[PDB]
RNA sequence: CUCGAUGUCGGCUCGUCGCAUCCUGGGGCUGGAGCAGGUCCCAAGGGUUGGGCUGUUCGCCCAUUAAAGCGGCACGCGAGCUGGGUUUAGAACGUCGUGAGACAGUUCGGUCUCUAUCCGCCGCGCGCGUCAGAAACUUGAGGAAACCUGUCCCUAGUACGAGAGGACCGGGACGGACGAACCUCUGGUGCACCAGUUGUCCCGCCAGGGGCACCGCUGGAUAGCCACGUUCGGUCAGGAUAACCGCUGAAAGCAUCUAAGCGGGAAACCUUCUCCAAGAUCAGGUUUCUCACCCACUUGGUGGGAUAAGGCCCCCCGCAGAACACGGGUUCAAUAGGUCAGACCUGGAAGCUCAGUAAUGGGUGUAGGGAACUGGUGCUAACCGGCCGAAAACUU
RNA sequence: AAAUUCCUUGUCGGGUAAGUUCCGACCUGCACGAAUGGCGUAACGACUUCUCAACUGUCUCAACCAUAGACUCGGCGAAA
RNA sequence: CAGGUGGUCAGGUAGAGCAUACCAAGGCGUACGAGAUAACUAUGGUUAAGGAACUCGGCAAAAUGCCCCCGUAACUUCGGG
């Protein structure tokens, strides 16, 4: 994930997809992870939502086409890229997750979006 | 066997895979070949693996053969005489002499043959 | 025979069923949650063998909540408590990758 | 890009005299008899007579 | 108080942790190794000691080396280096004639790796300095892996001295720290080090405690 | 100066230097409580983002960052690239002119040549020298490369502060960017690998295959090369210092960092880490081997010839490679090929048989095919050989 | 505010995270205007210009393969 | 000399076809070669994740593509689109 990517949205907070204006975690840092934030604006939403287009979000990558290695030696990949959107205190603004999410949230320490997931992998 | 690492024998791999079935019948036919010395080189080999399915000898083998030569008759003598020669000896089949080269490009030259 | 495969045979792991692409299967892994170490169960269709003896690995693949998730372990891999066969597939080739593209009903394999 | 003046003979001579033939090294071989120098890498071909030494 | 053993490079595989953790490690066989010489102050100004390791046939050693060996008293090895330990010689912990062996070092333990990178050929700019070259489309005519400008103008009128250009690369004496010695094996006398080590299989390698640690 | 031609903006690519310092480093003063600042002094080692609009430079803005520095080098760089603007010929609008036409007004369109002689630079060899001829291991005069930084936690809610707020200094963990090596893993590629498949032609026909169609297309894919992958690094410690802070202390009975003297003091400088290196002509050191002849002559530190140690060519090869060089091997040989056996890739061969009207399916059978990796094997080629190659003295 | 507007990136609105371009108006037309036609117009355009879907090595950011050269050997053999 | 040159004949299989692919009859291999995994250039091919962020500008490339059956908007000069 980087800069223009689009990602799905895994929530409820009626943005369906958004694209990736900047990758937090350093100047010019390249590539966004599962557990990486990211600045977004929301390109749709449901018509009459909380949140409207062109607002431009924080969120925090669950889901990513490319396999991650862990330090086990083992990988995980899925069949998109789903993102979260979040509060400032890395709470999600939404009420709950769709789908599942990868386990490198725990270390980055988003237990709230780990508890809501319905499946933690 | 082991690829050409370089470029292709006549340009392309298909007219390198043509010559080495030519080059193979042409041996098997007379015993005994002169062409230039990386062309020998690289039939070698080519010659010795289907001279092993000549030893073998069932009719997979002969298909396997035929899958390579167009030449029926050569490919019946070498299931009929040459396999059975070379029943007895293991690997180890051709032969490669070094002679001198030609002008018009001075392209070194050998000949190859079978052992006996 | 490779050369490194007296470093190699001391951590060869036996217990491993005999397993094909196609199958299903069901990989209980080792988790830590803090410091509890349950035992999450993966349950899917093995789709591919790279091969290689100590350094082989195999993937998984189900479908979760509507999106596809794919896991690659090696076997022998310590983290992995044991293998339990589930189903035999019945398939064609070595690397069933045109599973990443079919969904529901589609997506099902014979049971031989 | 081409010359900006002509060479001096000196210079010229310099170039010209690295473009040489090298030399083969001739071993003695006897075939019938009759003995020949014929290169090393061909001591084969003329022992078993696939050598026309003219 | 520096240890050096010299080894071969036998190649790459990958082992597991207590932590049940994937290690890659590089196995080098840090074999046997016969000293044959010890450099003191006194007769050449430095401290070293030579290392003698590879097993050669007699007939391939021709008198000179022959003679070496002959001296110290030990039969003739493919390869003779010498480690540079510290200016504090203590003329001792090294006698003509002992062998050193894998156990010199310890699991946990740190080592520096030295050996020769891989040749690479006949290198363009864009492979050996990871020049960015030009554009692929939008008007680029046959520039789209050539370097571009090399100078200024008519200030100066020349080349500096070195201009990262093409040429050859690989082929290079590399030295990598601090590399973990994950597990010594003694009876096959084998070292598993975690991460790459430089040249190929086969190449002669260079083992050395490491200073930084 | 250039008119018998010095290519003009912006961009790309590659840089290099200065310091008038943007961040990081060290300080003085403060209208400096603390956090943060302001101003001034020292400091150039490294670093200094991605986009929107415009031909643009500039500028505005978006999102970040520790930071988004200012300049010189023909406003660096077109025999390195581009050609959006400007600056030909076409056409049109506005305006000026009776007109031909004109406009630092606008608009749409509009050929970018050259095989590198010399210097320079990046790599690689040949010769000679280094007072006999060789081989192995080396010292380092002197250079090169590198030098970045964030967040969180403990101290500690401590010092400070009415509160709000909130430390210095030390001690840990995890990152970003950059660089090197490597291929265990992931991922890419794969033109003598395996399988499926379309059209057509051929192998007498069936069956089984082959040629061509971008490797015909499609699904995979070991080796090698690689990055999107793995591992490691930029540290620590000494020395002399910048600003600055001092001790002792007169000239000048006091005072004074100073005139005698002695300290502290930074990513700057020198050692320390990595690499090159005796063509370092002051051509080094430690070692080991041969250590030997014959002919001619104007007897010469003279011409030749034959050798030793050793080397080269030829030969079989390489993950070494443009040629060259380098590395390995040459029968007392596992060097390449073949061959056998493994590993691995593909995925269940042909023939026969059973079932089905048939398309097809099951069995024989983890089958058959197969390159690079590993081991055995003396079957093929590494041969029945040529060319180089060792010393006047003398002084203490 | 135009193929016409210097000031100029005029002001307001839309579109974009961000719009000197684009679209709709305003009218302060430097310097629009009715056959050197004015204002519209369905269809048409290798015309100029702006936006969107899809797609992709254009790009992040490059890597690998084959062929023709380049490179080596033999023959011939120029040019500025 | 990779340019130019009017007319006639013009088979098979697949195909709407004088397109296109492979063949017949009939012709040809066309006039420097032999090698070799350098950089680099050219002509082709493939590419993880992203998908115009490139650039003056989606330039180039990629994508769409056939037959049969449904269905088809604003506007319109009623023909179209
Ligand atoms: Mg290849
Ligand atoms: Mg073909
Ligand atoms: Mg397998
Ligand atoms: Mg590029
Ligand atoms: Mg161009
Ligand atoms: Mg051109
Ligand atoms: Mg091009
Ligand atoms: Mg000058
Ligand atoms: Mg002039
Ligand atoms: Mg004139
Ligand atoms: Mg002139
Ligand atoms: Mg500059
Ligand atoms: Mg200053
Ligand atoms: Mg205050
Ligand atoms: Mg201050
Ligand atoms: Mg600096
Ligand atoms: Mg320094
Ligand atoms: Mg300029
Ligand atoms: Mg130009
Ligand atoms: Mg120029
Ligand atoms: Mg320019
Ligand atoms: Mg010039
Ligand atoms: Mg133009
Ligand atoms: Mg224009
Ligand atoms: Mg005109
Ligand atoms: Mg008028
Ligand atoms: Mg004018
Ligand atoms: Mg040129
Ligand atoms: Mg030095
Ligand atoms: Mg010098
Ligand atoms: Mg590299
Ligand atoms: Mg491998
Ligand atoms: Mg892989
Ligand atoms: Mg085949
Ligand atoms: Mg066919
Ligand atoms: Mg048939
Ligand atoms: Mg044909
Ligand atoms: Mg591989
Ligand atoms: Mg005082
Ligand atoms: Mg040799
Ligand atoms: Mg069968
Ligand atoms: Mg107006
Ligand atoms: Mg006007
Ligand atoms: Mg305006
Ligand atoms: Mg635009
Ligand atoms: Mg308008
Ligand atoms: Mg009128
Ligand atoms: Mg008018
Ligand atoms: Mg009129
Ligand atoms: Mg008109
Ligand atoms: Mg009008
Ligand atoms: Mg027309
Ligand atoms: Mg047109
Ligand atoms: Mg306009
Ligand atoms: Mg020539
Ligand atoms: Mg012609
Ligand atoms: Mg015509
Ligand atoms: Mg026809
Ligand atoms: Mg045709
Ligand atoms: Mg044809
Ligand atoms: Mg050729
Ligand atoms: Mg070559
Ligand atoms: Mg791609
Ligand atoms: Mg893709
Ligand atoms: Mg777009
Ligand atoms: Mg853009
Ligand atoms: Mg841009
Ligand atoms: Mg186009
Ligand atoms: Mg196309």
């Amino acid at each position: 994930i980087q800069q223009e990517s689009r990602l799905k949205v895994a929530d409820n907070t009626g943005a369906k997809e958004i694209l990736c204006i900047r990758v937090l975690g350093g100047s010019s840092r390249r590539y966004a992870g599962i557990g990486d934030v990211i600045v977004a604006t929301v390109k749709d939403a449901i018509p009459g939502g909380n949140v409207k287009r062109g607002d431009v979000v924080k969120a925090v990558v669950v889901r990513t086409v490319k396999e991650r290695r862990r330090p086990d030696g083992s990988y995980i990949k899925f069949d998109e890229n789903a993102a979260v959107i979040i509060k400032p205190d890395n709470d999600p603004r939404g009420t709950r997750i769709f789908g599942p999410v990868g386990r490198e949230l725990r270390e980055k320490r988003f237990m709230k979006i780990i508890s809501l997931a319905p499946e933690v992998l | 066997p082991k690829p050409t690492k370089g470029p292709r024998l006549g340009g392309s791999s298909s007219h390198q895979k043509a010559i080495l079935a030519n080059l193979a019948t042409s041996l098997f036919e007379h015993g005994r070949i002169t062409t230039t010395e990386p062309k020998a080189r690289a039939l070698r080999p080519y010659a010795e693996k289907l001279i092993t399915h000549a030893k073998k000898g069932a009719l997979h083998n002969r298909r396997e053969v035929l899958k390579k030569l167009r030449d029926k008759d050569v490919v019946h003598t070498l299931f009929a005489e040459i396999g059975p020669f070379f029943a007895d000896r293991d690997g180890g089949y051709t032969r490669i002499i070094k002679i001198e080269a030609r002008k018009g490009d001075n392209a070194p030259m050998a000949v190859i043959e079978l052992v006996r | 025979m490779n050369r490194l495969d007296f470093v190699d045979k001391p951590s060869l792991r036996d217990d491993i069923p005999a397993f094909n692409p196609g199958d299903t299967i069901n990989v209980h892994v080792k988790v830590i949650e803090g410091a509890k170490e349950r035992l999450q169960v993966f349950k899917g269709v093995v789709i591919r063998r790279q091969g290689g003896g100590i350094r082989e690995t195999f993937t998984v693949r189900k479908e979760s909540y509507g999106v596809g998730v794919e896991r690659t372990f090696p076997v022998h891999s310590p983290n992995i408590d044991h293998i339990e066969v589930v189903t035999r597939g019945d398939v064609r080739r070595a690397k069933l990758y045109y599973l990443r593209e079919l969904r529901g009903k589609k997506a099902k394999i014979k049971e031989k | 890009a081409v010359p900006k003046r002509r060479k001096s003979r000196s210079n010229t001579r310099s170039r010209r005299s690295q473009w040489k033939a090298a030399k083969t090294e001739l071993v003695g071989v006897t075939v019938a008899g009759h003995a020949h120098k014929v290169p090393r890498r061909l001591l084969k071909a003329a022992r078993l007579g696939l050598i026309d030494f003219d | 108080a520096r240890k050096g053993i010299l080894g071969t490079k036998l190649g790459m595989t990958q082992v597991f942790d207590e932590s049940n953790r994937v290690v890659p490690v590089t196995v080098v066989k840090a074999g046997p190794n016969v000293v044959t010489r010890i450099r003191t102050p006194e007769r050449d100004g430095y401290s070293a000691v030579q290392l003698a390791y590879g097993e050669i046939s007699p007939r391939k050693v021709n008198k000179p080396l022959t003679g070496q060996y002959t001296a110290a008293g030990v039969n003739p090895r493919r390869y003779l280096a010498e480690l540079r330990l510290d200016d504090s010689d203590a003329a001792t912990e090294y006698q003509v004639g002992q062998e050193l062996t894998a156990e010199i070092f310890a699991d946990g333990s740190y080592v520096d790796v030295t050996g020769t990178s891989k040749g690479k050929g006949f290198a363009g700019t864009m492979k050996r300095h990871g020049f960015r070259g030009q554009g692929a489309s939008h008007g680029a005519q046959a520039v789209h892996r050539r370097p571009g400008s090399i100078g200024g103008c008519a200030t100066p009128a020349r080349v500096f001295k070195g201009t990262r250009m093409a040429g050859r690369m690989g082929n290079d004496r590399v030295t990598v720290l601090n590399l973990l010695v994950h597990k010594v094996d003694a009876e096959n006398g084998v070292l598993l080090i975690k991460g790459a080590v430089p040249g190929r299989t086969g190449g002669l390698v260079m083992v050395r405690s490491a200073i930084k640690r």
